[PDB]
């Protein structure tokens, strides 16, 4: 099926600028549009998209509709100008999908064999790479219930090709690039580490909160198996983990030995040559 | 930036480890013709220092001529056994192009691919195609490829001194070869085609039949005289012709009537009572 | 570098041979792969310099 | 069952684009023909063709486009 | 279809002296003739003769998917000897060699089809060659799993597990270690012998790349944790 | 097999233990055979730690870097006198 | 990109050289944009382009492409640097230490030659820095492996 | 209606531009490979991600992108002229027996060509090198072109005729390369056979050199030599050569190798002409009165076509009377008298060997 999707900055902005379109008039609900995907292989890619006016009542929180004439002739517009582009699904700005979002995909399954819905985020806050990806699939259940659709999460990544790189790479004008080797890896050690702390923290806060409030199910199903997967590896020594310690010490040997070698070479060349050209410039001019 | 340099472009060389190769030791009639190639190939390549000691500069001149009898191209296949270097099959007319500039894209590269991949050797088979004297500007490209022949005449002297080349040459007709092609420091050594003779005959008699089935019936000392009065030849193929006459049968060892049949098929004639009164 | 790397594409560059100069300040020069041109000063090097 | 006239309209509109993009014959050319398909190393399908020009050039193209291998050998 | 019957003539040549591997795919080529048949005894004896030569051929990667191609057919499982032959191959573990003699000693009395006993035990010298070959195949089947599980072992426990003398253990360990299928360590005087393990750089590939290969699942922990979490929370 | 008894490895090679110990130790003398024997309990063990490469790089640098400062002795002691 | 606007040919009566407040004009002309392009400066003229914010979207789309050099999720890619993490990253350290042996065996030939030619040929060969960055990956070695004490224990 | 939209969706694939042909020359790195356009500019580009350079190799016909010029697809072998030289077909086979004479011309060429193909062991049994070609000449008598044409569809196997005309190629007569371009598939489709009529006008002497159009000739000869002068083994191709005269070819061709054997035709004997009339008298039916030796004894010293055509012309001259069947009476007159006019221009037909 669909493993991972490539979300370019162009489609994300194409939702967010429409969040300015209906956002200046407001008010509630979300920005929904039709997603134009490009499938070269099992890995999915996204290039363009277009948004359609959408309203959803709360009464009746399950009522939703889109304009098919807009989806039809504009697809005829975008397929005309670009024959490689076709609709792989739809999208919305969330932030969290209400249970009614399933039937939208079930309606457009006539257009595409598998429609992947992309939740997006117009205002960056947390925790990381924005948006989200959900693919329409029927997993049934291990409990043998009548088949129901719980959308499986698709990992989303940001990328570009050529011209879409040109625009944004000039538009940054913000932080140093990269710089490779010094600030890069250590700031990533802060972000990936600390955002990994509050991720599982708030996620384990939901683990206990769902047991405290929100039952049923809730708990079951995956709770006992997933939590035991957390209890798979504690994981400490003795024994072989002690061997990995001084083996890792034996690994840092070579690299730091080489470090002292570069120290001697850099100090030799630079210091000797600089003092030469220094003492020479002083004794000749003075 | 330039290339490494280089993987270059065309051919290139090998032709031994990737085949073909043919043993020269079968034909010994050319020994005196190999006497040049003996001293003019091995030591010139393997010693550049001895030429400082003797006080004489190694020539790039080598010639070949006469075909048929051919020798030549197959004799260039010989030294590919022992000396390991480039071997490039090239004529005058195969590197003719639709564009004039490809010549130095070959021959200027040919030099920079040779001396950089040196030790290397290059033989141009039948160089006589590019020696034609001509005017019209349609040949102005060829005039430029004989200016390329001049441009390769120009930049081949950069081989002086040391590493590396063996300039070996062959033509069946010496007519249109320019004086600057035979220029001092270009061709200083001329090999012609010596005609095979009683030694070479008995050598070309023995070398062919020592492989194919031979008989006690076969006395080739009569044929070092009777057919030898004219040919000459191409006897090597004539030596194979009587072998090709065994395919008329159903045969194992070729007969004597096939020996003469090879002589009666090739060739005639005297010619004439016009020569009887002389 | 980038400016000369910007300058040199939209035009290219070549090398000519002057076969004559003009009273109008122009110069008779060939584009050697192609037919000839006739082009003008070129105010640094004058006509009498070449 | 009434969509056959609608499909007739989309093949009239797209063949009108075949009237503007045939794509028009203008430059004279000559052909070189071959059949190919690509296994890897996933699996895909298609075919290719070769062409000459009036400018002497030659090109490697997915099979014509518009008329097909029906005719001819080049 | 006489050319297909000539295969039954050539199986005598391929099976005659030195090749137990050449009969692998060719006994499946002679198996195509009973497919057109319209035969009973020759068909059933072709099923057993083609399923019973697995022990003959040495262990190889081709031998696994080979017996997996013939495995699953509805006609094959009708024979309890196939149930024992499949029992030893799948999941391995251990079974007493005397019980293997019981199931493979009754095949002479079994039948119906006498053809497997004709190809295997029909010849005295060839039968004994396949007796020692069977001994080498079952002990190598034991070594295959045990070597992957070592670490270390003891010599006396190897003697009682393999049901053969310690010198026979060193003999079977000798001709298996010259096959370089498993690199062993064998010292009988101290009693501590061992098989495997890497024997890797190992300070980079093994310790580093594998540990942080588990850290792949550690950094992917919360990723698929919140996934399956939302999955069970949404549907009920 | 690295660790092996000397008597049964002489049974595989079919030779006396006297010239098995001396020939194998002669193979250790040639360095082509990595390992060592044990005469007390009659054991032979194979072990290796091949790479010296980092020490080669180190030595090549610093041993020549001696002559480097010797070369700087010429210039920096020339300004003195 | 580029910019173009057609000047009015009916203005040949009056002058062709506006505007006033030359700020964005004189700054737009530069580089002077070659010759063939400014050959269109007769009968045409360019126009200035500025990027208006819209800072929130510009900032998120800034981080969107920063996912390349920073990390994919700001978590994954350098947790993928925790996946490989010296793995198989020592193989490229073996090629880097082969660049140590290669480059520094000809780097020890440089200072002696400097004493022969007396001295700098300008130069230096550069043949500078380099494996300092390999030692910055060693900072990735020490840091991310020091995370194991936090990963393994509780 | 639906199939028309399918051709529309066919056209939805055709807006994609066709790539540029290329020949991979050599390589530098995994992102850099020496390649040249057919018009001469040399480039180094990157590949696509499916290929390995084992699927490319240096000196390989390939294709490149139209913008990035990246290596994408390819085909190893192509050319225009090859297969289009194949399609000439001769009735017979049985035309073998329809050439009349002559045995040692007929039978020997079978041993010269056929047996080399099927049984090269009989060459190595004795140890004799295989003849790689054959030569006809003339024209005493005639049939050099038909006996070839007949054997082509007779000997069967694989054979490719070489049309001798168009090689000159107008501008840039370098087309001697095309012989290698043809020999390359002759090394591919091997075994295959080649007939050549007219090697003499492409056998130019450069005896006393002049003007221009001779230079392109002699240069086109140098490759033909070198192609047979290899450096290569062409044995699986059989080169058959016939023309007006075996004289001007210069001695380079005249030696074995290039010219493997000497075969020719002379004036067919009246005994063999007795048979040449049967194959002429077979397709024509008349009244049953015939003496074959009559025309053979009356009409003397002719050729198969010369006899036949005039023999049919006699039937055509005799059918001028509008009567259908004709006895040899008119033919003992017409063929007699008509060929007498035809033997007026038999002058100067005797050419050197
Ligand atoms: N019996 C025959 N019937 C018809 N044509 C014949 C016969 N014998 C020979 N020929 C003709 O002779 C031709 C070859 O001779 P060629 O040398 O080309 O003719 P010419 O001698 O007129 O130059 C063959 O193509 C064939 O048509
Ligand atoms: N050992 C030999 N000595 C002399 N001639 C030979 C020998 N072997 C082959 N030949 C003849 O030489 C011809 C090829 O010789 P080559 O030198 O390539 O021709 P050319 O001299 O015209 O370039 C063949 O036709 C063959 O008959």
């Amino acid at each position: 099926a669909v493993q991972k999707v490539v979300v370019h900055p162009l489609v994300l902005l194409s939702v967010v600028d429409h969040f300015n379109r209906i956002g200046k008039v407001g008010n509630q609900k979300r920005v929904v549009g039709v997603l134009l995907g490009s499938w070269q292989k099992k890995v999915l890619d996204v290039s363009n998209s277009f948004a359609v006016p959408f309203d959803e009542d709360d009464k009746d929180d399950s009522v939703w509709f889109l304009d098919h004439d807009y989806l039809e002739n504009m697809y005829g517009m975008f397929k005309k100008v670009n024959a490689r582009e076709r609709i792989v699904g739809w999208y919305h700005t969330g932030p969290k999908l209400h249970k009614n979002d399933i039937a939208i995909n079930e309606l457009m399954k006539r257009y595409c064999p598998n429609s992947v819905l992309v939740i997006i985020d117009v205002k960056p806050k947390d925790l990381g790479l924005p948006t989200e990806a959900y693919i329409s699939v029927e997993e049934v259940h291990d409990d043998g219930t009548p088949t129901s659709k719980t959308f499986e999460h698709v990992t989303s990544e940001i990328g570009a090709e050529e011209a879409e790189e040109v625009g944004v790479e000039h538009l940054l004008r913000d932080i140093k690039d990269t710089t490779v080797g010094t600030l890069s890896q250590r700031i990533t050690n802060q972000v990936h580490g600390l955002k990994g702390l509050n991720s599982k923290l708030l996620d384990i806060r939901s683990y206990l909160e769902k047991v405290a409030t929100g039952k049923l199910p809730i708990n079951h199903q995956i709770i006992y198996q997933l939590q035991d997967v957390f209890n798979l590896l504690p994981d400490v020594s003795l024994q072989e983990f002690v061997k990995a310690f001084y083996l890792k010490t034996n690994d840092q040997m070579v690299v730091v030995y080489l470090a002292s070698l570069i120290r001697s070479v850099v100090a030799l060349h630079n210091l000797i040559n600089n003092k030469i050209a220094n003492r020479d410039a002083e004794k000749k001019e003075g | 930036d330039v290339l490494p340099p280089e993987a270059d472009s065309s051919i290139m060389m090998l032709t031994s480890d990737q085949k073909p190769d043919v043993m020269y030791a079968d034909i010994g009639g050319m020994d005196i013709q190999k006497q040049e190639v003996r001293e003019a190939v091995e030591l010139p390549l393997t010693h550049f220092e001895l030429y400082k000691q003797i006080g004489i500069d190694p020539p790039r001149g080598v010639l070949m001529y006469g075909p048929p009898g051919c020798g030549k191209t197959m004799l260039a296949k010989a030294v590919a056994h022992h000396t390991t270097a480039a071997f490039i099959r090239v004529v005058g007319s195969e590197f003719v192009q639709k564009y004039l500039g490809e010549g130095p894209r070959m021959v200027r590269d040919v030099f920079r691919l040779a001396k950089e991949n040196a030790p290397a050797i290059i033989f141009i088979d039948e160089i006589d195609a590019i020696a034609t004297k001509r005017f019209d500007a349609q040949t102005g490209a060829d005039r430029e490829v004989q200016r390329i022949l001049l441009e390769l005449l120009n930049q081949m002297d950069g081989f002086d001194q040391n590493v590396n080349v063996k300039v070996i040459m062959a033509t069946n007709r010496a007519d249109t070869l320019d004086p600057a092609l035979l220029r001092p420091g270009r061709l200083d050594r001329k090999i012609e085609f010596p005609l095979p003779d009683r030694r070479q005959k008995r050598l070309i008699f023995s070398t062919i039949t020592s492989k194919m089935n031979l008989s006690e019936e076969v006395d080739l000392e009569d044929y070092v005289a009777r057919p030898d009065k004219i040919s000459g030849a191409d006897i090597n193929s004539i030596c194979q012709e009587s072998g090709m006459l065994a395919v008329r049968e159903n045969r194992y060892i070729v007969l004597a009537k096939d020996f003469e049949k090879a002589y009666k098929t090739v060739i005639k004639k005297d010619e004439q009572e016009h020569e009887f009164y002389k | 570098l980038r400016e000369e790397l910007q300058l040199l594409q939209e035009q290219g560059s070549y090398v000519g041979e002057v076969v004559r100069a003009m009273d109008k300040k122009k110069v008779l020069v060939k584009v050697h792969p192609e037919g000839k041109f006739v082009v003008d000063v070129d105010k640094n090097i004058d006509i009498n310099d070449v | 069952t009434h969509e056959l006239q609608a499909m007739k309209d989309k093949i009239k509109e797209n063949s009108e684009k075949i009237k503007v993009n045939k794509t028009l014959p203008y430059l004279v050319s000559n052909v070189i023909e071959l059949l190919d398909v690509d296994p890897n190393d996933s699996q895909r399908k298609g075919k290719c063709a070769v062409i000459k020009t009036s400018t002497r050039q030659t090109y490697f193209l997915p099979v014509i486009g518009l008329v097909d291998a029906e005719k001819l050998k080049p | 279809k006489l050319k297909l019957k000539y295969y039954n003539l050539m199986i005598q040549l391929d099976q005659h002296e030195g090749s137990y591997l050449s009969i692998c795919k060719h006994y499946r080529a002679i198996y195509d003739t009973p497919c057109i048949q319209a035969e009973s005894e020759k068909w059933q004896q072709a099923l057993k003769s083609v399923v019973l030569y697995v022990i003959l051929a040495p262990f190889d990667n081709e031998q696994s998917d080979l017996v997996h191609r013939i495995s699953g057919d509805k006609k094959l499982e009708e024979i309890p000897k196939y149930k024992d032959l499949l029992k030893l191959f799948t999941t391995m573990e251990l079974m007493r060699w005397s019980t293997l003699v019981e199931d493979y000693g009754m095949e002479l009395r079994k039948g119906s089809l006498e053809s497997p006993a004709t190809d295997v035990f029909g010849s005295t010298e060839e039968g004994e060659k396949r007796w020692k070959d069977l001994k080498n195949r079952v002990v190598e089947h034991n070594i295959r799993i045990m070597a992957k599980y070592y670490t270390r072992i003891t010599m006396k426990r190897m003697a009682q597990l393999l049901d053969l003398s310690v010198d026979e253990s060193e003999a079977f360990l000798s001709n298996l270690v010259v096959n370089k299928t498993i690199f062993a360590k064998v010292d009988r005087l101290a009693g501590i012998i061992n098989f495997q393990r890497p024997k890797d750089p190992n300070n980079l590939l093994n310790d580093w790349s594998q540990k942080l290969n588990s850290l792949m699942s550690l950094v992917n922990k919360t990723t698929h944790l919140i996934a399956k979490e939302e999955m069970i929370h949404n549907l009920q | 097999f690295s660790r092996v008894q000397i008597e049964h490895i002489s049974s595989l090679i079919k030779l006396s233990k006297a010239d098995v110990e001396r020939k194998l130790s002669q193979m250790i003398l040639d360095k082509k055979f990595h390992g060592i024997l044990d005469q007390g309990e009659g054991v032979l063990i194979i072990f290796d730690e091949p790479p010296v490469d980092k020490t080669y790089e180190a030595a090549l640098e610093t041993i020549q870097n001696m002559s480097k400062v010797v070369d700087s002795l010429y210039n920096k002691a020339k300004k003195l006198t | 990109i580029d910019a173009f606007r057609l000047i009015n040919a009916n203005m040949m009566v009056l002058g062709h050289e506006p505007r006033q407040t030359t700020s964005n004009l004189g700054h737009l002309n530069k580089p002077s944009i070659q010759a063939l392009i400014h050959g269109l400066n007769r009968h045409y003229y360019s126009i200035t382009i500025n990027y208006r914010k819209n800072e929130l979207e510009q900032k998120m789309l800034l981080n969107l492409h920063k996912k390349s050099w920073m990390e994919g999720l700001t978590l994954q890619d350098y947790s993928e640097h925790c996946k490989h993490n010296e793995s198989v990253v020592k193989e490229m350290l073996e090629l880097a230490k082969n660049y140590n042996k290669a480059v520094e065996e000809e780097d020890k030939m440089t200072p002696e030659q400097l004493a022969i030619k007396n001295v700098g040929k300008q130069d230096p060969k550069r043949h500078l820095e380099e494996h300092v960055d390999v030692l910055m990956t060693s900072n990735i070695v020490q840091c991310l492996a020091a995370m194991l004490d936090t990963v393994v224990f509780k | 209606t639906k199939q028309y939209e399918k051709s529309e969706n066919d056209l939805k694939a055709l807006q994609s531009v066709g790539q540029i042909v290329g020949e991979v020359l050599k390589q530098l790195t995994e992102e850099k490979f020496i390649v040249k356009a057919t018009n001469g500019p040399r480039y180094v580009v990157g590949c696509r991600r499916q290929l390995d350079k084992s699927k490319l190799k240096p000196g390989t016909r390939v294709a490149l992108d139209m913008t990035t010029l990246t290596i994408m697809r390819y085909l190893p072998r192509e050319v225009d002229p090859l297969v289009y030289n194949m399609s000439h077909e001769d009735p017979g086979n049985v035309s073998y027996s329809e050439i009349g004479g002559l045995s040692e011309q007929i039978r020997e060429l079978r041993e010269v060509i056929e047996l080399p193909l099927t049984n090269p062991e009989l060459f190595q049994r004795v140890g004799i090198i295989p003849p790689k070609g054959c030569l006809l000449y003339g024209p005493p008598g005639t049939g050099k072109t038909l006996l070839a044409r007949a054997v082509a569809s007779q000997l069967d196997c694989n054979f490719l005729k070489v049309v001798s005309s168009s090689i000159v190629d107008k501008y840039i007569g370098e087309s001697a390369r095309l012989i290698r371009e043809m020999f390359n598939y002759a090394r591919d489709h091997q075994p295959c056979i080649i007939f050549m009529d007219e090697i003499d006008a492409i056998g130019g002497r450069r005896f006393s050199e002049g003007t221009s159009a001779d230079r392109e000739i002699q240069r086109t000869l140098m490759e033909l030599l070198n192609q047979m002068d290899g450096f290569d083994t062409l044995h699986r191709v059989k080169m058959i050569m016939a023309t007006n005269r075996p004289d001007t070819l210069d001695p380079a061709l005249l030696r074995p190798g290039r010219l493997d054997r000497k075969i020719h035709i002379d004036l067919p004997n009246e005994q063999a002409r007795l048979d040449i009339l049967k194959i002429h008298a077979g397709p024509i039916t008349k009244h049953g009165e015939i003496d074959y030796e009559a025309i053979v004894k009356l009409s003397d010293g002719f050729n198969g076509a010369d006899l036949r055509n005039v023999c049919t012309e006699a039937g055509m001259f005799a059918i001028r009377a509008d009567h259908d069947f004709v006895v040899q009476e008119d033919f003992m007159k017409a063929v007699r008298k008509v060929a007498d006019s035809k033997k007026l221009e038999s002058k100067l037909d005797y050419k050197p060997v």
